[PDB]
């Protein structure tokens, strides 16, 4: 490790800690939470944009004087992915759009862009590299999502064999997609089990992740502690509300199922406490007209 | 040291003006956390109110106990009205970590610290 | 200037203000920048032979406060200052 | 009116709400700041300095500038005496070490005594 | 001038051009690491000693109040030539 | 000398009262009101137009933070730190070193733009005047990490105009 | 001399040492010092248990109006039995003089808060508690002015370093303003200005 | 005249001072008030910015900036030369927002110089 890299003082603020951060995706929400908990740990974070740059100002009052820095890239080249990955200390992959543009499929966005920076990552000879992945990708069918991000599994195990996969459940929180998607309404009845996991512990699991080790080549699973079904969320939502571009990729997945997984570690192993949906649902069940 | 007095003249005065405090604070806490949206059980507020009474627990003179009693009546003022506001009832909490550790192994790998 | 006389008429009908004759706009009534330098002397000082910092040291007599009583048929009662006498009325235009 | 009083100490140390690191870990220091030698004249002693231990200051990452998490580096607090020194320090909580006051003993000099017949000061250059 | 460091770039006036593993390179890019290329040391090199006929010269930077304070250097020692302080120029005697 | 005002009674003369009457019913000063903004209406405006007329200026202005260097020489600074001395708001960060050569020189000169209050104490007390308060003000930054400067900012920040400040000093050489 | 040395006055010197004279005969309860320095401004320094008795008496007694406050400042002092200072600044309105009344306190025991004589020292005294500590009973409200809220410690004190323990900046996490201990970016590089040579020789205090 | 038609309002050449390299044009006038006696008229494509529309402010040279802000009373074609050979004659110029634009970094060596860790291994 180089002079400067050593971390120092007392932490968040200018805390040069042992990491440089180099972000893939984060102009959506869990990356954006990613930086923010990076910004309040105090390290450099170099992270690119295609985007209109509102998102990456919207980022710049995170970190310190001058410590986050922005570029760009597209899905098409290799030097401005090498340019990102020049000098990292550790590197992390979220990517995907949860419908298909006119020109990025759900095809070949999981297969051409995990490849290509995971291969110029381990060719920058970085440590710790994690990419993400939801839970029960499988090649089992009923599921376009799931089966490209479990191709993902297999092209990232295939270089750079010890690279971090992280699968959480569903995820709750601020500015959540599925939750929004079940406060969007206005007659249907169904059944299957399910169980998402709060933001802010996974983004914990990932630093504790990113600065660990003993934690690469074993994928690490992040699953909330509830284990119900649907309908009583659904109960459960509706009651705390107080009422009566998409795909039905989103019905699929939210009748998939969770299933667990004892061969991998999680919560506990990892030592983050897990928090229940309680609160954290009462804080993001809003918008409704006068009983607060 | 013949001291002027504030509001007790011995600890008893000191202790019951200490627990119409205490009092106030109980019936203070769910008309706040009703009113200023908050995000938080109302058993964990008052657990926080309890745990900041017990973090006082070494202050014996009875002026320094009538200035507690002071202190805590003022912002008792300034919470039954909306001169505070939500940013300072979850500063009062401590919730955004923060995690700064005390085990003298991890005052020394996460160093340069007593 | 640089106006027609008949709106010139308008802005003395509207008031007798006489707006040609002091108008806002200042055009060589500023003097011409950039004039030949001026000097700046030394007044009360630097003359040789007697200025000497022994004489006007007034930073160096900052006296000690002077002191009355502490711990440590009378024809008086004065004031601390003599009572100044009332004002004067204006001479120009007072009301009244 | 005539109050009761104890022989106690005063506890303003959960009156200024200063956190608890820096209450109890911030071992004071009482010193006399000395003659500076390439200096001379002693002005700047009779006054007891209270300061206190120094902290960190590492690399600001962009600058290079010495980034502090120190409220309490900068101060210097001038007093007079010792014992008002100690008051003050159990007054408002924190533990401390004491510095000496080490005047100059005076020696006996002389030019008449630099000049001898018989003895062994010579300066021979004046 | 501006040198070649191992990076491929520009290196300073003053030794604090980067390692090859410095991130501070990796937050220079796609913008100009920007250099005075004229260099303070490259200016003396072409500076013609004057040959005063006094012992003890003056030197004040072409006027006063547009320059520096009256400074004195000497000229006894054949050796070395007299630099001044303020001016970063030196000067000689002829006899 | 005191002269205090709103003292009097309403004349009540006849003629008095009916002019008073007719100032209530027409709105007489109030047409004159009308009068007074139709005669600054009938003027003409003394705006500027921004980017291609623009406004006075003063020989005396403090802008940039530029430096000199000598009439075909090099830097004017010597390091002798007076600026960080009288800065108030310690922008002024210099840290020293003399060079390859020995003449005392510097390492790290830091104007820290977010911090200067422009006084020109730094101009004052600046015994060679190395140190210059610029005549321009453009820094209208779209980032933070662009305003705090170094010393090959500032040197290309002097030599981007000299005999601008060379003009401003000789016209402002005798006064301060 | 006779320039550049401002000129000092006589009788008024005079009439100021006579009135405080006067004063501090006619009190005998509640006088400890007073004095004149150079510039002719009167000084009392008062026991702190007739506050209000004194400011009653300046306020009338018809050879001293003195109807006009000014800054009430309990100005911060070390090393002392009583740190704090009262000091009241009295200007008169028929008589065009200037009285200083400096009474003296420690860091517990309040004093009478004299608003009841005094209308305009009400913000003055909440905002001397807000920043010192200086209790003041048989006072109407006390709340907290130029201070923010959350905060406290009395920062005006030689204890309160310049710079907070607090910091304040945003998260998006839980979307609002959190605080921090404080980290500043830069040093603060205090500079040494104590002069050797005996700066004033008439202000020498006898050597312990 | 559709230039200076939609290039912002004025029509009033007719004085002609002169102009100067990157072609811009310096207009002074005695018949106007004092604001409006020096006028700039910025060209096009001066350093390939297209800088007939979005036309900044310091993409003059600075002789004529002193000249322009009521500084002096006589163009810089009055005194040409000056004997410094130094400076700038590119004028880089405003550039806030570019990917050509300043970074900071401290000009300082290193500080403390950690221990090299010796060549030829041992045992
Ligand atoms: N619980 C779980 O395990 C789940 C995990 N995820 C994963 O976690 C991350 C965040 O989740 P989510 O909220 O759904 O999505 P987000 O909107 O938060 O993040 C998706 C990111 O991918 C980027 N991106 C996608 N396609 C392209 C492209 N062709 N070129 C450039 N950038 C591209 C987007 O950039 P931009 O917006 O600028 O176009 C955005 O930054 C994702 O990587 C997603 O795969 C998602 C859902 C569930
Ligand atoms: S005052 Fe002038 S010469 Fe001295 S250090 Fe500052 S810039 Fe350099
Ligand atoms: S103008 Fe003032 S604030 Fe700015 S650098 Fe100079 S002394 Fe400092
Ligand atoms: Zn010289």
């Amino acid at each position: 490790l180089h002079h400067a890299v050593i971390p120092h003082g007392k932490g968040g603020r200018s805390s040069v800690s042992g990491i440089v951060a180099t972000v893939f995706g984060a102009t959506g929400f869990l990356g954006r939470y990613l930086v923010n908990h990076l910004g309040r740990m105090g390290s450099q974070v170099i992270v690119p944009y295609r985007c209109e740059p509102y998102d990456t100002m919207h980022l710049r009052p995170m970190g310190d004087l001058g410590q986050i820095i922005f570029m760009d890239w597209n899905g098409r080249d290799k030097d401005s992915i090498r340019r990102a990955v020049e000098h990292s200390n550790v590197v992390i992959n979220l990517v995907g759009r949860e419908w298909e543009t006119k020109n990025f499929d759900f095809e070949d966005v999981f297969v051409k862009i995990p490849q290509a920076i995971a291969q110029v990552s381990k060719e920058a000879g970085v440590e710790k590299f994690i990419h993400i992945s939801h839970l029960n990708a499988d090649i089992k069918s009923s599921s376009k999502y799931l089966r490209n991000k479990a191709v993902g599994e297999k092209e990232v195990r295939e270089t750079f064999p010890e690279a971090t996969i992280i699968k959480p459940a569903d995820i709750f929180g601020r500015e959540d997609r599925f939750l929004n998607y079940f406060a969007n309404i206005r007659s249907l009845g169904k059944k299957t089990v399910k169980q998402p996991v709060y933001i802010v512990d996974v983004t914990k699991g990932i630093i504790n992740a990113i600065k660990d080790p003993d934690a690469r080549g074993k994928t690490f699973a992040f699953v909330g502690p509830n284990r119900y079904l649907l309908f009583d969320l659904v109960q459960y939502v509706f009651a705390v509300a107080h009422r009566p571009w998409t795909t039905r990729d989103k019905v699929e997945r939210i009748h998939t199922t969770d299933r667990t997984l004892p061969h991998l570690p999680g919560l506990e192993d990892l030592g983050v406490q897990a928090t229940p949906l309680e609160l954290k649902a009462i804080e993001v069940l809003r918008r409704h007209r006068t009983y607060r | 040291t013949s001291v002027k007095p504030i509001f007790s003249r011995d600890m008893n005065e000191a202790k019951r003006r200490v627990r119409e405090l205490y009092r106030a604070w109980y019936r203070e806490v769910p008309n706040t956390v009703h009113l200023f949206q908050l995000d938080i059980s109302v058993k964990q507020g008052r657990d926080k109110v309890r745990e900041m009474f017990k973090k006082n627990a070494h202050v014996t003179d009875p002026r320094v106990v009538d200035l507690l009693v002071i202190k805590g009546k003022m912002e008792l003022e300034e919470t039954i009205n909306v001169w505070k506001q939500r940013t300072h009832v979850m500063r009062f909490f401590h919730e955004t970590e923060a995690p700064r550790p005390k085990d003298f192994l991890s005052k020394f790998y996460v160093g340069h610290d007593p | 200037a640089s106006a027609t006389r008949l709106i010139q008429g308008l802005r003395n009908w509207a008031s007798g203000r006489d707006l040609q004759a002091k108008l806002q706009l200042r055009y060589q009534e500023i003097s011409k920048r950039t004039q030949p330098p001026p000097k700046l002397p030394v007044g009360p000082s630097h003359r040789l032979s007697n200025n000497y910092y022994c004489a006007r040291d007034g930073r160096r007599e900052a006296m000690p406060p002077s002191i009355v009583m502490s711990s440590q048929s009378e024809k008086k009662a004065v004031s601390p200052a003599p009572p100044i006498k009332r004002w004067e009325l204006s001479q120009d235009e007072p009301y009244l | 009116t005539q109050l009761i009083t104890v022989d106690e100490k005063l506890d303003i140390t959960t009156l200024t709400g200063v956190p608890e690191e820096h209450i109890k870990t911030r071992k004071a220091r009482i010193f006399v700041p000395a003659r500076n030698n390439m200096q001379s004249g002693v002005n700047n002693t009779k006054k007891w300095k209270m300061e206190f231990d120094t902290r960190e200051r590492w690399e600001n990452p962009l600058m290079g500038w010495a980034s502090t998490a120190d409220p309490l580096s900068n101060l210097v607090l001038t007093f007079s005496t010792k014992e008002d020194a100690i008051a003050f320090a159990e007054k408002n909580g924190w533990s401390y070490d004491v510095e000496e006051r080490k005047v100059p003993k005076p020696k006996s000099k002389s030019y008449g005594a630099n000049f001898s017949w018989n003895k062994r000061t010579r300066v021979s250059t004046k | 001038g501006v040198r070649t460091s191992p990076t491929g770039e520009k290196v300073t006036h003053t030794g604090q051009v980067y390692d090859d593993e410095d991130y501070r390179r990796v937050r220079f890019v796609g913008r100009q690491k920007e250099v005075n290329e004229n260099f303070a040391i490259d200016l003396i090199a072409e500076q013609p000693v004057s040959q005063v006929g006094s012992r003890v010269i003056s030197c004040d930077g072409g006027g006063g109040a547009l320059g520096h304070p009256r400074v004195y250097i000497n000229l006894d020692k054949e050796t070395k030539t007299g630099t001044c302080g303020y001016c970063g120029l030196q000067f000689r005697q002829q006899h | 000398t005191y002269k205090y005002v709103n003292l009097r009674e309403p004349s009540m003369d006849m003629k008095s009262v009916t002019d008073r009457a007719a100032q209530t019913l027409l709105w007489t000063e109030l047409i004159r009101g009308l009068g007074m903004t139709l005669s600054y209406l009938f003027r003409e405006p003394a705006t500027i137009n921004y980017p291609f007329e623009k406004g006075p200026l003063s020989p005396r202005f403090r802008g940039e933070h530029a430096l000199r260097r000598y009439p075909s020489g090099e830097e004017r600074c010597i390091a002798c730190k007076l600026c960080e001395a009288v800065c108030p708001a310690q922008a002024i960060t210099i840290e020293a070193e003399p060079r390859a050569d020995g003449s005392r020189r510097t390492t790290r000169y830091d104007i820290d733009m977010t911090k200067c209050i422009y006084c020109g104490f730094c101009q004052e007390a600046c015994p060679v005047d190395a140190i210059v308060e610029g005549p321009n003000f453009e820094f209208s930054t779209e980032t933070h990490e662009e305003l705090l400067y170094n010393k090959e900012k500032l040197l290309n920040n002097g030599d981007k105009w000299e005999a601008e400040i060379a003009a401003n000093i000789q016209a402002d050489y005798l006064y301060r | 001399t006779r320039p550049t040395v401002r000129p000092r006055n006589d009788v008024a010197h005079k009439q100021l040492s006579a009135f405080g004279e006067y004063v501090a005969e006619i009190l005998p309860k509640y006088v400890q010092q007073v004095q004149v320095s150079c510039f002719s401004e009167l000084e009392i320094c008062i026991h702190p248990d007739g506050v209000i008795p004194v400011l009653t008496f300046l306020r009338d007694h018809s050879n001293a109006q003195f109807k006009s406050l000014a800054d009430l400042t309990a100005v911060d002092i070390p090393t002392r039995q009583n740190r704090f200072e009262i000091v009241y600044n009295l200007l008169s309105l028929r008589f065009n003089s200037r009285i200083r009344v400096k009474t003296y306190t420690d860091e517990l025991t309040p004093v009478e808060s004299s608003v009841s004589v005094y209308k305009a020292a009400n913000w003055y005294e909440r905002e001397i508690w807000d920043m010192f500590g200086v209790f003041f009973a048989n006072h109407p409200d006390l709340r907290r002015i130029l201070t923010d809220y959350g905060f406290e410690g009395h920062p005006f004190r030689k204890d309160f370093p310049l710079s907070g323990y607090v910091e304040l900046r945003y998260d998006d996490e839980v979307k609002r303003v959190v605080a921090e201990p404080v980290e500043l970016a830069q040093e603060f590089r205090k500079f040494d200005l104590n002069s050797p040579w005996e700066a004033f020789p008439a202000y020498r205090q006898p050597p312990e | 005249y559709l230039r200076v038609l939609f290039r912002a309002n004025d029509v009033r050449v007719g004085t002609l001072v002169g102009e100067d390299k990157y072609g811009n044009k310096y207009y002074e006038d005695n018949k106007q008030f004092f604001g409006r006696h020096r006028w700039v008229i910025y060209t096009t494509e001066m350093n390939g910015k297209n800088t007939f529309w979005d036309v900044d402010g310091s993409m003059v040279p600075p002789e004529w900036h002193r000249w322009l802000h009521c500084m002096t009373d006589d163009p810089p074609t009055v005194k040409p030369p000056t004997a410094r050979k130094f400076i700038w004659t590119n004028h880089k110029f405003n550039l806030s927002g570019t990917p050509q634009q300043y970074v900071p970094y401290s000009t300082t060596r290193k500080k403390i110089q950690e221990w090299v860790p010796p060549s030829t291994p041992y045992k």
